């Protein structure tokens, strides 16, 4: 189908940014969008054939490149903070009344300075006595806090294996100070098990958080760990009453 | 000449029918599309329609009425997997652009047959004396409102499905960094049943 | 990819009456490709201003074209249609016949 | 009686000149109502019948935009068809595709069609169902899988059975005085001798509309040909034994004649 | 009026 060259991105203001989009569906048309809360998709540029381009709804700040039929480059010429958004590539066959298909999106965030980038701290909280006794069920809560940007993927691991039943992570990563444009973010998730399973000390529970931050090469000068793309986990074992 | 659709979030009981609608300004238009977009994923084409009338594909029913510039999508059994934003799209005729709707969100809420509302204290498995407060097991009609205080965090209600069982339940988590916050008063400023369980000694 | 030679009819819009202006027609159809030259003649000579309909084709994909020029038929003036096409090796000249 | 709306597109590559030529013509029954030629001043879809001239600016943008789409398509097509057939850019090729819908006296749906040619030869066609394709050879079979993947027949069926019929009706209505007229054949016979003893009878049908006509003798039949004003001419003719002219008769059936004419000499 | 479903070969 369709691939975009990147999935999350963190870039300083003024950095020029390359987003790539690749289609192997012999499609002749290619379109780049932004998507933003409350606005919806806005078309930046499109291309109906090679070496052609036409400005979309909002072309300011952006340039595109289409040297190849399967490849439609979007360039952000000097990155501003209002260029933080979800970026979607799309493609379709040329013709009348044809349908487009989207890429997976790229999530790009632009900061005034890279020192605002922070990895999450992960902690996880054990089921209540109360809940056990009341309903024969046990809920693990997981809490990922102080990360920037909102670029995480939470997943639960039970005895070394990823699980889905009884899980639900918050769809919206939440703003710790909704005022600031550069505030840190937090996110919770829940894993519910039968009480017996929790009360078994042989069971291992992991709250895993994949953070997407800086590369292993960016300029970093300050007294703290380079806020790199990394995994942060928290653990708990079954309570042996 | 825009495309317009009804406003989100539309709330739909599991088993019930979700009604998504759409109007377009250009009477000459000839292709019509429905996209499903889950949270932070790309839109997925789920339905295309071209002639006046009804078109069926599994649990989806689309209808097109050209006289009225009116497009509909029905989702018949509203299952949990069905919550997402549904986008309306029309062929723009111009070099294959589409005009898109702004989106309608659908929250398909579970049938909680035997509710038992509760708030519980849950402690950090690590030594840190830290604590989180869990409201859970309420019926889907209750609503949990964003925190009226600034240093107190409360989440959206979240549906979890325990499939080894046949169980589903809503919950929300709340926490604060001030040591003068407790779970007695964590969830006032919300619809909360009077019978909701608060454990003691 | 196969070629077809054009059929040609040469006629007048209205019944032929000596002295009354009329339109002279050369109708070429059944040929492929569409690239064809058609000229209208008077006593051997190309008529300056000839018009033609828009390219169209039949259920069997072969083209047709109407070429017309205003003309006044007399008893003795020879009129004809001169067609050239990649299927012919020499220009195809058909004389107008009023009887047809 | 019955009615058609039909479009014809022709695209012809021309090596070392420029984007190729594209002609689009659209008919209602036997009358052209629109036109597009890529080589022309306008770069617009243009009226060629009187009644269609009453559609506003938005109809002419609409049709302009769609017709351009179609040219652009057929450009890409020449060249794709080359790839499939391993031919170089040095040869001139054509791509042709007609489509449209039929209706009866009541103006209900009758048949639909959509057909495509490369260099004069059948390439791929809709079936009459509107749901399936006949492919001529193995390259057309690439196209078919392409158009199945893309649900093209679903689209075409919605058009053929839908928009197509509704727009034809409208044309038929806004142009009743010219499209629902029926010009009955002005009829006569000529006689010519040849080296004896035989004579040629020639049965004429002139300035009739529509073009469907049928000329029958008790043998040459030129093809129905336009007179240039909107009407049609045809003739039929037999070589018959000199002096025996009363044995023969010519029957002219046509939509404009309350009853079949019959001719003597 | 023209139609949909015209797509590249």
């Amino acid at each position: 189908k369709v691939t975009q060259s990147s999935r999350y991105l963190v870039k300083r203001t003024g950095e020029k940014v390359f987003l790539e989009c690749v289609q192997d569906m012999d499609h002749e048309n290619m379109f780049w969008y932004r998507q933003d809360p409350g606005l919806g998709l806005r078309l930046i540029y499109f291309s109906y054939d090679v070496k052609m381009k036409e400005k979309g709804d909002i072309p300011e700040g952006y340039s595109v490149s289409r040297e190849k039929k399967e490849r439609f480059s979007l360039i952000l010429a000097s990155a501003s903070t209002d260029q933080t958004s979800m970026y979607l590539c799309a493609s379709s066959f040329l013709g009348t009344g044809v349908e487009q298909y989207f890429g997976p999106g790229t999530r790009l965030t632009v900061v005034e300075d890279l020192n605002k980038v922070f990895p999450p701290e992960v902690a996880l909280f054990e089921p209540s006595e109360a809940e056990i006794s009341h309903t024969q069920k046990a809920t693990l809560v997981c809490l990922a806090t102080g990360f920037y940007p909102d670029h995480v993927e939470l997943s639960w691991w039970v005895n070394g294996k990823e699980v889905h039943s009884g899980v639900c992570t918050d769809p919206q990563p939440l703003k710790e100070q909704p005022a600031l444009n550069d505030s840190r973010y937090a996110l919770s998730s829940r894993l519910r098990v039968s009480a017996t399973f929790w009360q078994d000390p042989r069971n291992h529970f992991r709250c895993q958080v994949q953070f997407y931050g800086l590369s292993e090469a960016d300029e970093w000068t300050q007294d703290r760990a380079k806020p790199v793309t990394q995994i942060v986990s928290a653990e708990a074992w079954g309570r042996a009453d | 000449k825009e495309v317009e659709q009804n406003s989100g979030p539309l709330s739909v009981p599991e088993g019930a029918i979700a009604s998504l609608n759409c109007t377009y300004s250009d009477r000459g238009s000839q292709s019509f599309f429905w996209y499903r977009q889950y949270s932070g994923k790309s839109p997925e084409l789920i339905m295309s329609i071209y002639s006046n009338g009804d078109k069926e594909d599994g649990r989806f029913t689309a209808q097109l009425n050209k006289a009225s510039q009116y497009v509909s999508l029905l989702i018949r059994d509203a299952q949990p997997s069905d919550s997402a934003t549904y986008l309306c799209a029309v062929s723009g005729g111009g070099a294959d652009g589409l005009t898109f709707g702004k989106g309608t969100q659908v929250v398909v809420t579970p049938n909680i047959q035997n509710p038992d509302p509760a708030v519980y204290q849950l402690r950090d498995s690590k030594s840190a004396d830290k604590s989180v407060c869990l409201f859970t097991d309420f019926d889907s009609q209750t609503n949990v409102s964003q925190s009226k205080d600034s240093d107190v965090y409360i989440t959206d209600k979240c549906v979890l499905d325990m499939r080894s069982m046949d169980f589903k339940s809503n919950s929300a988590v709340a926490w604060s960094n001030k040591s003068d916050f407790a779970c007695a008063n964590a969830f006032n400023n919300s619809i909360i049943p009077e019978d909701t369980f608060f454990p003691s000694p | 990819m196969i070629q077809r030679t054009p059929k040609i009819q040469v006629y007048s819009r209205h019944p032929a009456e000596n002295g009354k202006s009329n339109f002279l027609n050369c109708y070429v159809s059944g040929f492929h490709p569409s690239d064809i030259e058609v000229d209208l003649l008077k006593n051997g000579e190309r008529i300056e201003k000839v018009e033609h309909s828009d390219l169209s084709f039949s259920k069997d994909w072969s083209f047709y074209l109407l070429y017309y020029t205003e003309f006044t038929p007399t008893e003795k003036d020879e009129y004809a249609c001169r067609v050239n096409h990649v299927t012919l090796s020499q220009p195809k000249i058909v004389k107008w016949d009023r009887d047809m | 009686g019955s009615h058609s709306m039909r479009y014809f597109f022709t695209s012809v590559s021309r090596p070392g000149r420029g984007e190729p030529r594209f002609i689009a013509v659209g008919y209602v029954d036997d009358t052209q109502f629109v036109r597009f030629d890529s080589d022309a001043a306008s770069q617009r879809m243009e009226p060629r019948a009187p009644w269609i001239e009453q559609e506003g600016p938005e109809y002419w943008d609409g049709e302009t935009r769609k017709v351009k789409a179609h040219s652009q398509t057929h450009r890409v097509d020449l060249g794709t068809l080359r790839g499939y057939y391993n031919q170089s850019e040095a040869g001139s090729h054509t791509v042709q595709r007609m489509y449209g819908c039929d209706v009866g006296s009541d103006w209900r749906f009758l048949r639909g069609y959509h057909q495509y040619a490369y260099d004069g030869k059948d390439y791929i066609a809709l079936k009459e169902d509107l749901r399936s394709w006949t492919a001529a050879d193995m390259a057309a079979q690439t196209t078919k899988h392409k158009w199945e993947a893309a649900h093209v027949a679903e689209q075409l069926r919605a058009y053929l059975e839908g928009t197509c019929v509704e727009w034809l009706r409208r044309y038929l209505e806004n142009g009743k005085e010219t499209l629902q007229r029926t010009d009955a054949p002005k009829t006569h016979m000529t006689h010519h001798a040849v080296s004896d003893h035989e004579a040629t009878l020639r049965c004429w049908a002139l300035s009739f509309y529509p073009a469907e006509i049928t000329l029958t003798w008790q043998t040459e039949l030129v093809e129905t040909r336009p007179a240039g004003d909107g009407t049609f001419q045809k003739w039929a003719a037999v070589v018959v034994p000199s002096g025996q002219e009363q044995r023969y008769t010519c029957h002219v059936q046509h939509e404009g004649l309350p009853k079949p004419l019959t001719l003597r000499w | 009026a023209l139609g949909i479903g015209i797509l590249t070969v």
